[PDB]
């Protein structure tokens, strides 16, 4: 989900 | 079997000159850099001029430069020097001597034990 | 039942391999140097200011350096000289000043330099006897390499306080002269680390310890692109 | 006095050379034409042996064609078990400038030694177990550049001074010198039945010794620079030589001449060591191009290459039985061909 | 002239070379091939000799 | 458009990821292959070639993850432990990147030292300490994602490394810069000073231009979220975890292709497969 984190 | 036989020699008075010569056989003349040695009556040999496989590059002994003179010829397989403006300190045998290998620019030939690649020398008095 | 003689020869790899490695440990640690010089080198006083052939170990700052001096073999040099092709440097001493043993000393060195299988090697260079050189020049050089006579000191030569200039361009000519030699054949692959020292000097230990460490990080640097 | 010596050693050359050339009736070039080639040889590597750091100087098969001796330049000699890839032994050297090892026919000693000018021989087979010096040789003033055995009490050497010698290995005294050679003496060769030997040196010549009387018997001369590997032929009617020039010649040890001329345009570098097949058929040498190159003996023809080494080989040699071919070179690797 | 004494000695080896029954070239050629044609079968390295047998591999 | 999020093909994080995989996977192929190369330089390229692959693949992973449940729970279990796989990943690949830079300011500092220092034993030590430390740092940066000390640990250690790494190289360039100096000044006589200045910039550029912006994305995620321009910076995001991916595809090319050995195995696998 999303990509990474922190977007 | 390889040989170097010297020529040329003989005596001369103080201010003349000589042509040295050097036949060789039983290699390839054109492949091997080429020296000329002296052995002092009362001193061990000393190299004296050192010619490469083209004769691009010639190197002397200081004490000889400006009035000894080297050559060779590759297609006569024929080593020269001339001797020019002698004096008394030039008394000497003189050898012509072959570097161990071809194709190199490393050479050992002025060993004080029996060198392999020597020849017997011619005796010049002056 | 041939499977006993099997497990025999594993257990006897794993005691091998095992010593292997703790040598191979010591054998990276050690820095190999050979030693070679004219015949009226005061090579016994290099090794004491520090058969065949002779081996002497020193530890300089926790650092082995184990060298190596040719002893009673034939003068022939080119057949052993490729077996000295991975030491760490080669220290050559040459005396100033019978014969021009100078000469002599110049087209050793040029051998040596260009010797295919010594590319990668660097040397170091002593000349030695200085003021036997001093003594001489002050009491001729010209008789044996005339281009002295147009030789000028260095501009950025750094002469000890009291020396004789005559003798300063002396020890520059000489120098330069196996400098030419040197800057000439080398491809950046190896350098000479020429020195003037006294025949009798503890200091000469100290110059060959920084100039290995030099000649190790000059390596490295051109490892990395560094240099 | 001197020049007249001079001029009747010239003379007695002289006889020699007409006396050589009395016997030049055809070439070997122009009897194997009619011979078909051995076509394309491709070897490959079989198996790879390591632990040694320095530069390997030398290696030598034993007569069970399964054990391998090895010397570097770090002061250690390795066993090694050529099917397994096992290691038997690692014997630690007085020194570490050795130029040479031999293993015994029996397999009970090794051989090796270097700078030292001593001949270093160790006991393998020991009641404790454990590898010790059982002799030091010393006598030689240069460096020693060759070893062979020829039984457990008598052992052959060469070294850098011009001079061989017979070694009684029991009571370690010198027995027998072989002199006349004016250059270093680079390589020795056995006979099958060990009464004649070759040596080879820095003087562009060969020389064939009697063992047993101590005469050199012949003379071979042909090579333009130094010679550094020497091997005789199966039969034992002949050897191979190599040099510096980079050319490698067979000899002929009946008709003291040279046979046969071994070169190619595209090889300037000296032959490391030169060995011969079972069957005399193929020629080994390698080479200083990091390679080996497969001759055909007969035609002068190259059969083939072995390549895979990024150094300079340093040795070669081939099993009794002729199973396998194996090098080493200056990469600390050694390896077997098949 | 002192080096005379090892001239003599070369004198005296060569005298001894110059003494050899010294074989037609021809005949020890012949003898060679033949010996190589002997034994070529019995050589693995010339002989493609099968896996199975070669204990390399 | 800076308000709306920027969106990035899948089909190019798959295609960098397989590029970069394929010259990863070379790279330690190459090492493991060739027992010239076991020194300890070789083993912190080997570290550092799989910290890129573990990027590449863990980021082409949630890539085709993504796109495929899209085109179609466990949803937070997938994405709770693929991200803590990438973190782990690229806290390795910096740290891969320091111990490099260490260890060659350690041969060119400590010469004559240096095989009493960095013996085997203590390389596989240290690679072991680091994967280790990056593994449990990235798992704990994860489960606490929700959190403003794990996003400030991360830029402390990114700007950190960052500082070390360019002094270390900085400090190499002028001793090299002395030597040059030295040689020069000889009586018998690019550039050795172009050569030296080019490999610095190659080499800190490429670390800083392939990393920083996403530092910077999260130094604004903490520091000025809600300004209508740091919005439009962060709408980049898909962007700058492709830069980090083309770090992955570069670095190779810096560090293990600059060996000769490496290049002649590399050519040799090449041919073979
Ligand atoms: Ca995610």
């Amino acid at each position: 989900l999303d990509h990474x984190r922190w977007k | 079997q390889v040989q170097l036989q010297e020529s040329g020699g003989g005596l001369v008075q103080p201010g003349g000159s000589l042509r040295l010569s050097c036949a060789a056989s039983g290699f390839t003349f054109s492949n091997y850099k080429m020296n000329w040695v002296r052995q002092a009556p009362g001193k061990g040999l000393e190299w004296v001029s050192d010619i490469s496989q083209s004769g691009a590059s010639i190197s002397y002994t200081g004490s000889v430069k400006g009035r000894f003179t080297i050559s060779r010829d590759n297609a006569k397989n024929t080593l020269y020097l001339q001797m020019n403006s002698l004096k008394p300190e030039d008394t000497a045998v003189y050898y012509c001597a072959r570097c161990p290998a071809p194709f190199t620019r490393d050479c050992f030939d002025v060993t004080s034990t029996t060198y392999a690649y020597r020849g017997q020398g011619t005796q010049v008095t002056v | 039942d041939q499977r006993n003689e099997e497990k025999a020869q594993r257990e006897a790899n794993k005691k091998i391999e095992k010593q292997l490695q703790k040598d191979k440990q010591v054998y990276r640690a050690t820095h190999r140097l050979l030693l070679l010089g004219a015949g009226e080198s005061g090579k016994n006083t290099i090794v004491k200011q520090m058969s065949g052939i002779f081996e002497t170990k020193f530890q300089v700052d926790k650092v082995n350096f184990h060298m190596f001096d040719v002893g009673a073999q034939r003068d022939e040099r080119r057949k052993w000289i490729q077996c000295f092709n991975d030491v760490t440097a080669i220290i050559f001493v040459v005396a100033s000043s019978q014969t021009n043993r100078l000469q002599a000393a110049l087209k050793l060195f040029d051998s040596i330099w260009n010797n295919k299988w010594l590319r990668d090697t660097s040397v170091i260079l002593f000349l030695n006897k200085q003021d036997l050189l001093a003594e001489k020049v002050l009491a001729k050089i010209e008789d044996y390499f005339p281009e002295f006579a147009r030789y000028t000191t260095p501009e950025d030569a750094t002469p000890e306080p009291g020396e004789d200039p005559r003798v300063t361009r002396a020890k520059y000519f000489i120098r330069d002269e196996f400098l030419r030699i040197s800057t000439a054949s080398g491809d950046g692959r190896h350098y000479c680390y020429p020195h003037f020292t006294c025949a009798v000097d503890t200091e000469n230990i100290r110059r060959v310890f920084n100039d290995c460490r030099d000649i190790i990080q000059r390596m490295h640097l051109r490892q990395y692109e560094l240099l | 006095e001197l020049d007249q010596l001079r001029q009747e050693a010239e003379q007695l050359k002289n006889q020699i050379r007409d006396a050589r050339k009395a016997c030049a009736d055809a070439t070997l070039s122009q009897i194997t034409n009619n011979i078909d080639p051995v076509g394309r040889i491709q070897m490959r590597t079989r198996r790879t042996l390591r632990g040694h750091l320095a530069k390997i100087y030398a290696m030598h098969w034993g007569t069970d064609s399964r054990l391998l001796v090895s010397a570097s330049q770090d002061g250690k000699l390795i066993i090694w078990d050529s099917y397994t890839t096992n290691k038997v032994h690692a014997i630690p050297l007085r020194s570490s400038w050795v130029m040479t090892c031999a293993y015994a026919p029996s397999g009970n000693y090794v051989a090796c030694g270097g700078l030292d000018n001593i001949c270093s021989i160790y006991n393998l087979k020991t009641r404790e177990g454990n590898v010790r010096v059982s002799r030091e040789l010393a006598g030689h003033t240069g460096y020693l550049s060759c070893c062979r055995f020829l039984d457990d009490n008598q052992i052959v050497t060469s070294s850098g001074d011009t001079t061989c010698a017979l070694w009684d290995i029991e009571t370690g005294q010198q027995t027998t010198t072989f002199t006349g050679h004016t250059g270093d003496v680079m390589s020795l060769s056995l006979a099958p039945d060990t009464r004649l030997f070759v040596s080879g040196a820095c003087d562009a010549s060969a020389k064939l010794w009697d063992v047993r009387e101590g005469m050199c018997r012949q003379t071979f001369t042909g090579h333009e620079s130094d010679i550094n590997a020497i091997c005789f032929f199966p039969n034992g009617n002949a050897f191979a030589t190599g040099s510096d020039d980079a050319t490698c010649r067979l000899f002929d040890l009946r008709a003291d001449q040279e046979l046969m001329t071994y070169s190619h345009d595209n090889i300037i570098c000296g032959i490391t060591s030169v060995s011969f097949s079972k069957s005399g058929r193929l020629l080994l040498a390698g080479y200083d191009d990091f390679n080996c190159n497969v001759w055909d003996a007969l035609k002068a023809d190259r059969a083939g290459v072995l390549a895979g080494h990024d150094n300079r080989v340093s040795c070669l040699g081939v099993t009794d039985d002729g199973m396998a071919v194996a090098t080493g070179s200056w990469d600390s690797f050694l390896k077997i061909w098949n | 002239t002192a080096s005379i004494a090892q001239a003599r000695k070369l004198v005296e080896q060569l005298k001894m070379e110059a003494n050899i029954d010294r074989i037609k070239v021809s005949k020890a050629a012949a003898d060679l091939m033949a010996y190589c044609e002997a034994h070529a079968k019995e050589d693995p390295l010339l002989t493609p000799v099968p896996a199975s047998e070669n204990p390399f591999r | 458009g800076c308000y709306e999020q920027l969106f990035v093909s899948p089909e190019v994080f798959v295609t960098l990821g397989v590029i970069s995989l394929l010259e990863n996977i070379l790279v330690i192929v190459a090492i493991a292959k060739n027992k010239n190369l076991h020194s300890p330089m070789y083993f912190f390229i080997c570290s550092l070639a799989v910290a890129d692959m573990l990027v590449s693949v863990s980021n082409g992973s949630e890539t085709i993850v993504i796109t495929l449940l899209n085109s179609t729970s466990f949803t937070v279990n997938i994405d709770n432990v693929i991200d803590s796989v990438i973190c782990s990943s690229l806290l390795a690949s910096i740290c891969s990147l320091l111990s490099i830079a260490v260890d060659r300011y350690f041969t060119i500092f400590y010469a004559l030292q240096y095989h009493n220092i960095m013996t085997v034993k203590r390389v596989g030590i240290i690679i072991s300490c680091i994967w280790a430390a990056c593994t449990v740092s990235g798992i704990l940066f994860i489960i606490y994602s929700d959190s403003s000390a794990v996003i400030i640990c991360l830029i402390t250690m990114f700007f950190t490394m960052l500082a070390l790494m360019a002094s270390l190289y900085v400090h190499m360039f002028l001793m090299a810069r002395l030597h040059i100096k030295r040689i020069a000044v000889l009586p018998g006589t690019q550039g050795a000073n172009m050569k030296g200045a080019i490999t610095l910039t190659i080499l800190i550029g490429v670390f800083v231009v392939c990393w920083a912006p996403f530092f910077l994305h999260l130094i604004f995620y903490i520091s000025c979220p809600q300004n209508p321009y740091c919005v439009c910076f962060m709408s980049h995001f898909n962007l700058y975890l492709i830069l980090i991916m083309c770090n992955s595809i570069i670095d190779p090319l810096i560090y293990a292709l600059r060996s000769q050995e490496l290049r002649k195995t590399f050519k040799e696998i090449i041919c073979c497969y």
